[PDB]
């Protein structure tokens, strides 16, 4: 099928390798997002990163993960298409004159979970999560998106993956301090963080470098020792990357404003210890999200 | 997408369409694929890339013809997507390299003057024409699988699967698989197999009282299916 059988509204992101559209089907009248994909100017064809995005959102199908309906072509680019929505949550966030209810976070950390156990069951990392990357749209439903830095892992043993993935805010310490032998935990610690943004508004830890991104974790989550956290000391950077000082946890004295079953989810959720961290299927069976409509 | 055919529509193809006879269409088929191979085999791509775009090129020549797509380029852009998809990815310069190093003067004319934009400008047709349906399972898999969970002599099992193995390599110049799921290729070759060198492959399984040994492995093949694709593979050595 052709990009002539949509009608162009304007412009609603920038992906990796072209801008988002919004648009109009004209047999059906449903709106949509258009992820471009350019090839002209590449000098290796169709980006590999593309296929790969591709082939994983071909196997994805769940209400709280983006579903690709077709892929479509110029009259040279190629779009894939996807049903529209609302917002992103970064969208929301950043207006302010938006604060979401205990309810309104309950419901949507159940869909993102959800979504997340979904993907870890099938064997695939999302390695990319953060508030852009989350959209929203007004009947309250959610959905995980962004799958362009996502691939699939394997549970039968342990291997050796890229280290520098989740943008830094999201990013969780075992990558910080260098890590390549990952697990789905990552995906976690950056979902712990948007559950704390849901109740601040400001993203909890915003440095720009890696070493003061340490700092800002350290200083909330206790500062990584192998009292805390044994297998620590077996990772590349923990002796060339430290706190100033050897910080207590003090999460819950910080985020004491916080209804009680959360605080006690997000403590776990941020717990510095991949293998102490609690899994997607587990925060499910939570005080705060177990019986969630 | 559906991308099995019957024997009676395959023979009806865009290049038979176009005036080509079926035993040229099938000569341009086996060259292709095993162009594919040889040059896959050359750069160190192992058996899963190679049969992706082997499979890739057989399909695409059910949408085109060959008096349109020349075979040799076409082989080299199917191989060079199979790459990207199965994780192994090689430049195209390197693929246009090892082809040429394959290839005649005659032969590789079809490259023309650009070899590699002959290529590129390829593989937007190619993505198009398979659907973007990347994913593609091939009978190795399948083969090790099944054979795995037979018990009994050990080298018999392994010879079993060592002529099985090059049988599947075999079917690939053919349309078995625009016929048959892997799954049953690989059944197929196993059953063959066991037919040259005098095996019982019952006796290796958990029911040596049934003469349908392949059941417990896929549901539902008949024995004429596994006899018509050991005749088609036979054909070869004809
Ligand atoms: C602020 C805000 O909330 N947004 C926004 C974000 C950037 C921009 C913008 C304008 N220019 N630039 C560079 C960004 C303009 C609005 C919305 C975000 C969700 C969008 N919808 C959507 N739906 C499904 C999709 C599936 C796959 C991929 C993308 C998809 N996107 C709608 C806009
Ligand atoms: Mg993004
Ligand atoms: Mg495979």
């Amino acid at each position: 099928r052709c990009v002539d059988k949509f009608d162009i509204i304007g412009i609603i992101g920038e992906g990796t390798y072209g801008q988002v559209y919004k648009a109009k089907d004209k047999d059906t009248g449903e709106l949509v997002a258009l992820k471009k994909v350019r090839l002209d100017n590449e000098k290796e064809g169709f980006p590999i990163t593309a296929i790969r995005e591709i082939k994983i959102l071909r196997q994805l199908i769940h209400r709280s993960v983006v579903n690709m309906k077709e892929i479509v072509t110029d009259k040279g680019a190629f779009y894939l298409v996807f049903e529209y929505m609302d917002h992103d949550l970064m969208g929301l966030l950043e207006s302010g004159l938006v604060h979401f209810s205990e309810d309104h976070i309950k419901s949507f950390m159940k869909q993102l979970m959800e979504g997340l156990e979904y993907c870890h069951k099938k064997n695939f990392l999302h390695r990319d999560i953060k508030c852009s990357n989350i959209l929203l749209n007004n009947s309250g439903q959610i959905k995980l998106a962004d799958f362009g830095l996502a691939r699939l892992y394997n549970s039968e043993e342990s291997r050796p993956y890229t280290n520098k993935v989740i943008t830094l805010w999201y990013r969780p310490p075992e990558l910080l301090l260098g890590e390549e032998r990952y697990t789905p935990a990552i995906d976690v610690w950056s979902c712990g963080c948007i559950l704390g943004e849901l109740f601040t508004k400001k993203p909890i830890f915003q440095a720009n470098l890696e070493l003061a991104q340490l700092e800002l974790i350290s200083r909330l989550c206790g500062s990584p020792c192998p009292a805390v956290w044994p297998d620590v000391i077996k990772l590349p950077y923990f002796n060339t990357m430290k706190p100033k000082k050897q910080y207590r946890r003090r999460l819950r004295e910080e985020f004491s404003f916080i209804p009680s079953a959360a605080l006690d989810l997000l403590d776990h959720m941020l717990t510095l210890d991949p293998s102490k961290r609690c899994t997607a299927e587990q925060t499910l069976q939570s005080d705060f999200l177990k019986d969630v409509e | 997408p559906c991308w099995y055919w019957d024997k009676k529509d395959l023979a009806h193809t865009p290049s038979q369409l176009e005036g080509l006879d079926p035993a040229t269409e099938a000569r341009y088929r086996r060259e292709g694929a095993r162009f594919i191979f040889d040059v896959g085999t050359r750069l160190g791509l192992h058996y899963d890339t190679l049969a992706t775009g082997i499979i890739y090129f057989h399909r695409f020549y059910m949408f085109h013809s060959f008096k349109q797509f020349p075979r040799y380029v076409t082989g080299a852009c199917c191989l060079f997507l199979a790459g990207k998809v199965e994780e192994t990815p090689k430049k195209c310069k390197d693929i246009i390299k090892t082809a040429r190093s394959l290839l005649n003067d005659v032969q590789f004319g079809q490259f023309g003057d650009d070899p590699k934009e002959e290529v590129m400008v390829l593989e937007r047709i190619l993505l198009q024409t398979i659907k973007f349906d990347l994913q593609v399972e091939h009978p190795y898999q399948f083969l090790l699988k099944y054979a795995k969970q037979l018990k009994g002599d050990k080298n018999k099992i392994q010879k079993l699967v060592q002529m099985a193995w090059t049988f599947v390599n075999d079917s690939l110049c053919t349309t078995l698989s625009l016929q048959w799921e892997p799954e049953i290729i690989a059944v197929a070759v196993m059953y063959l197999a066991g037919r040259l060198c005098k095996f019982e492959i019952q006796e290796w399984t958990s029911k040596p009282m049934y003469r349908r040994w392949w059941e417990q492995f896929v549901q539902d093949v008949p024995v004429d299916v596994l006899e018509d694709i050991c005749h088609q593979i036979l054909d070869l050595y004809s």
